[PDB]
RNA sequence: GGGAGACUGGAAUUCCUGGUGUAGCGGUGGAAUGCGCAGAUAUCAGGAGGAACACCGGUGGCGAAGGCGGGUCUCUGGGCAGUAACUGACGCUGAGGAGCGAAAGCGUGGGGAGCGAACAGGAUUAGAUACCCUGGUAGUCCACGCCGUAAACGGUGGGUACUAGGUGUGGGUUUCCUUCCUUGGGAUCCGUGCCGUAGCUAACGCAUUAAGUACCCCGCCUGGGGAGUACGGCCGCAAGG
């Protein structure tokens, strides 16, 4: 069970006020997974660098887990297969 | 490399009393163990030629080890060639 | 064009100033020499003794921040913030040209910018922040002039 | 050293690879 | 038309420079070239063959109704300055001046080097 | 010479979430700055321009406004 | 894989055959099979329509599932992967939870004992069926309809796969194995991954025999024939037929797609050649 | 930036589509083939695809060598420092042998934007099978395999001990200026450069990273061509080694 930090950019059309709560499902296969702690911050509605997927926009969550590689793998294949997850990116808050 | 609990647990069954973790037979039996791991990390990863460079410093180590095993003492180089299943 | 020398390549070009990259080039020459309202005729003798190409006043008749450059063969130049006609600027005797162009507002990395891209010795101009006169050249060591009130 | 050995060398080679490219096909059939 | 406020975009190549000014949506509507002006071969890679190409645009804008611009230069040095010079020579006031020159990331393969 | 900020006893950590500490170490164009310009150390330099880096893929840094 | 054989005998000197390692079986599913007997190329006529067809090992149809519009939101499990005479991919048996025994291509990479769901809410994992508005532009998918209920037309032979490429209005950009882009409506549905038995394009009959088993009589060429039998015949000695090349039936080569046909609409752009 | 696998980011080139838009664009020492007038180049918007990763970025890091930098994750090798708990000479070298081994090249299957052997024209020339220009196939790319060569060079085999120093720079431990911020400075271990004693060399030069002083093991040389060629043999699909 190793630490992680996943931030996630979402498209701006969907309504912040469920951000958190459908984002806590997906989060739930990786709570029942192996017994795994989870941290939700959302600083969302910020404009992007750069266009992204023909938007300007953009929700940003971080999310810092502790579970298994596999797992975390499978959450990021969930989370890219989403067509409201315009964007993930998976770190390691260990030493690397 | 092995973690810590693996060792331990090598070192304790293998080595010749509770402290010991340079005797032969302990040197031996680590050397076997990251042997067989590195050999099925290798059976996915074909290309690595460089751990597979590793792999040939290791078991030559291994070799010079049961080298000197036999050479100092015969009936503990029979006992831990059959133990550990090394063919040699 | 740089790779390779020879007896009869071209010279390398060289400004008169020190180049100073714009790493570190930085602003180390604030001049505020004048500000008394003064006449063409006035302005151009502060000029001629000062020895500088481009001078920086305010004019007596408009009120207003002018700039005074020799015009090269067709006499001398003025530039205005705001460009007005010879009647209401005040008489004199030099025979001038007012550039018709006025003064455009801009911030200070914008004026660099346009310095280096248009490649003349200064720029007046109206500052975004300051909303007043300023004139940026390039110095003697490489630094940018600026000449504020 | 001086390139001349060099010279010799590289035009030996070059000779002997050009008659290997003009007996190619007879030594195929005579080997 | 009328468009008061347009852009300028300067193309100054190592043979050629080309001048185009351009409604803001991106729509050329008076263009320039150094060999629209009378020069041919090496001749239009001087700085004066891009002074008369930009005065040429320039008056092809400004009866078009074009007053106020900005310019965006690009490629290596052969006329840029005279070029911008010539735009504020013709009556057509400057806005901004930007220097907007692809710049790849390293990426494809140059040329091989002449000799 | 000048300070490496970092390897100071009040030297904040290097991470690709807070903007304004790489934006301080990035040129108007948005091009990394030199280590010389910058006087960091080496690792610290390194740590930089990796966050830099990711904090350009995640879109936080213009890639050369 | 593939599996070369040794050069025993000069029929075997070359050939090659496929390794069956995908196959968990060797009999299929009794309730699945259907009689099937040989034409000859022979149509309702007794005429010969299309030459070099007749002979071959006999063989039985197993009935493939290229429909599966039922069982949305049943789960199955795939319990073995057959071989299919009638195809060059290999078929997949699924266990429904329900009770239901169906045959399905097997996509690329499916094991013995996955779950395949379909529907709206399925996965995207290889060999869940969901239509295409629900498919995300850029993945691969294979056994596509044409029209909304049509079933599965497109993409099913071994190792193919098609590319989406993005959807806009009603109608989904496929990129098709031709390499021709068609526009398809977004209700038809489509199975994700490429098509097994990818290797199979490598094998080396070796020998006219293993021809003749798969039932393919020999062919003839045009210019050893006679003036009365082909446009290419007659001559002294070898020729090159002394005409531009045609059919027997003297129809000249180039483009025969009809024109003006009621799918022109619907195509973005043909395949190319020679580029 | 040690290696392998997977996913993925942006700038730019090319092509396609749709606007604005005209008569040139492109190229050179100078031009012409070439592209365009059927709407080119230019400018904007959208789309597709391939390859390489600007800034960081250096005489700086890692690796036995070849060599290795867009980002993230997984697996994995080596090195250095300190403590010195542990085994107690288990060390060094290594004929043959095995493995790795730039680029080019070969086989099967893909991919193909840019570059580009071969090949076409254009130009220069007395002649241009070239240098320069316009196009351009293999190839460069991916997967699995072959070959086994390079100015594969530090033209310097491996291990060890000793022999003035001075100054850069990378990594790690610690004492004293002490603000303890500071390359403060010192000490020490392991790398990587420059200058210089003794010493060595035919000289150039090397000089604690020896080409100095010595010990152990291996490889290689005996005038230049003929020739790393012929014959024979081994390997290789072939080129060839």
């Amino acid at each position: 069970m190793r630490p992680y930090e996943i931030m996630v950019i979402l498209d701006p059309t969907l309504d912040e006020r469920t951000v958190a709560p459908s984002l806590e499902t997906f989060l739930n296969v990786i709570r029942k997974d192996g017994g795994t702690v989870d941290k939700v911050d959302i600083w969302g509605r910020r404009r992007l660098a750069y266009e992204i997927a023909k938007h300007a926009e953009g929700i940003y969550a971080v999310i810092d887990v502790k579970a298994e590689p596999a797992t975390v793998s499978e959450l990021d294949r969930q989370l890219n297969l989403n067509e409201s997850v315009l964007r993930t990116k998976v770190l390691r808050t260990d030493k690397h | 490399a092995l973690t810590a609990e693996q060792k331990k647990e090598i070192l304790g069954q293998y080595g010749l009393h509770d402290t010991d973790t340079g005797s032969p037979e302990a040197q031996v039996a680590l050397l076997t163990k990251r042997i067989q791991d590195l050999t099925e990390h290798l059976k996915v990863h074909k290309h690595d030629h460089h751990s597979r460079r590793g792999l040939l410093l290791l078991v030559g180590r291994r070799r010079r080890l049961l080298k000197y095993v036999a050479q100092v003492d015969v009936a503990r180089y029979r006992s831990l060639i059959e133990r550990l299943g090394l063919r040699r | 064009a740089g790779r390779e020398w020879r007896h009869e390549s071209e010279p390398a070009r060289r400004p008169g100033y020190f180049p100073r990259p714009p790493e570190e080039r930085r602003i180390i020459r604030r001049k505020s020499f004048s500000m008394v309202p003064c006449t063409v005729d006035e302005a151009a003798l502060e000029m001629e003794m000062l020895d500088y190409d481009f001078h920086l006043f305010t004019e007596k008749g408009t009120g207003f921040a002018a700039v005074l450059y020799k015009g090269g063969p067709t006499g001398y130049r003025l530039v205005l913030v705001i460009p007005v006609p010879a009647d209401e600027l005040s008489p004199f005797e030099k025979p001038i040209t007012i550039s018709t162009h006025p003064a455009p507002c801009l911030t200070q990395r914008d004026a660099v910018e346009r310095l280096g891209l248009l490649g003349l010795p200064f720029l007046f101009y109206i500052d975004a922040a300051e909303g007043r006169a300023s004139v940026i050249y390039r110095r003697y060591d490489g630094h940018y002039g600026l000449i504020t009130p | 050293g001086s390139v001349i050995k060099k010279r010799r060398k590289r035009m030996s080679k070059k000779k002997h690879r050009k008659l290997l490219r003009r007996t190619r096909v007879q030594r195929r059939k005579l080997g | 038309k009328n468009v008061p406020h347009g852009a300028a975009h300067i193309k100054s190549t190592f043979n050629n420079t080309i001048v185009s000014i351009t409604d803001p949506q991106g729509n050329v509507i008076a263009w320039a070239s150094s060999g629209h002006v009378g020069f041919k071969g090496s001749r239009k890679s001087t700085p004066f063959a891009a002074q008369l190409a930009a005065e040429n645009a320039a008056r092809k804008a400004q009866e078009h109704g074009v007053k106020k611009v900005d310019v965006f230069v690009k490629g290596p040095g052969s006329g840029r300055e005279t070029a911008i010079r010539s735009l504020q020579a013709a009556g057509l006031e400057v806005g901004t001046i930007s220097d907007v020159t692809p710049q790849p990331h390293n990426g494809c393969r140059p040329p091989k080097r002449r000799r | 010479t000048r300070k490496c900020v970092f390897c100071s006893k009040k030297g904040q950590t290097i991470d690709y979430k807070d903007t304004a500490l790489l934006r301080t170490y990035i040129s108007e164009r948005g091009k990394i700055r030199a280590r010389r310009v910058t006087g960091n150390c080496v690792q610290h330099q390194r740590d930089i321009a990796v966050a830099v880096k990711n904090a350009r893929e995640v879109a936080l840094l213009p890639f050369g406004s | 894989g593939i599996r070369k054989y040794k050069p025993t005998t000069p029929g075997r000197r070359g050939a090659s055959v496929s390794d069956f390692a995908e196959i968990t079986r060797s009999t299929p599913e009794k309730s699945l099979v259907r009689p099937l007997h040989g034409k000859g190329g022979r149509n309702a006529h007794g005429r010969i329509t299309t030459r070099h067809k007749g002979g071959g090992h006999k063989r039985a149809y197993r009935v493939i599932d290229f429909r599966r519009h039922d069982k949305d939101g049943v789960n199955a499990k795939v319990a073995h992967i057959e071989y299919d005479p009638n195809r060059t991919a290999n078929i997949a048996l699924l266990h429904y939870l329900d009770g239901e025994k169906r045959y399905i291509i097997a996509p690329q990479g499916l094991k013995q004992g996955d779950v395949i769901e379909s529907g709206a809410n399925a996965d995207i994992k290889p060999g869940n069926n969901l239509p295409l508005r629900n498919i995300p532009a850029g993945t691969v998918i294979h056994a596509v309809e044409l029209r909304p209920g049509g079933g599965a037309k497109l993409a099913r032979s071994a190792g193919v796969s098609i590319q989406l490429l993005g959807k806009e209005g009603t109608y989904a950009a496929l990129r098709m194995p031709s390499g021709e882009i068609r526009r398809v409506d977004v209700r038809c549905r489509a199975t994700v991954g490429e098509v097994g038995n990818a290797e199979q394009s490598n094998i080396n009959w070796g020998k006219a025999g293993r021809m003749r088993w798969k039932g393919k009589r020999p062919t003839v060429r045009g210019v050893v024939m006679n003036p009365v039998d082909h446009p290419h015949g007659g001559g002294e000695g070898k020729t090159s037929g002394g005409r531009h090349p045609v059919s027997p039936w003297g129809k000249p080569e180039g483009r025969t797609r009809k024109p003006n046909k009621p799918s022109d609409k619907l195509i973005v752009r043909r395949r190319r050649t020679g580029k």
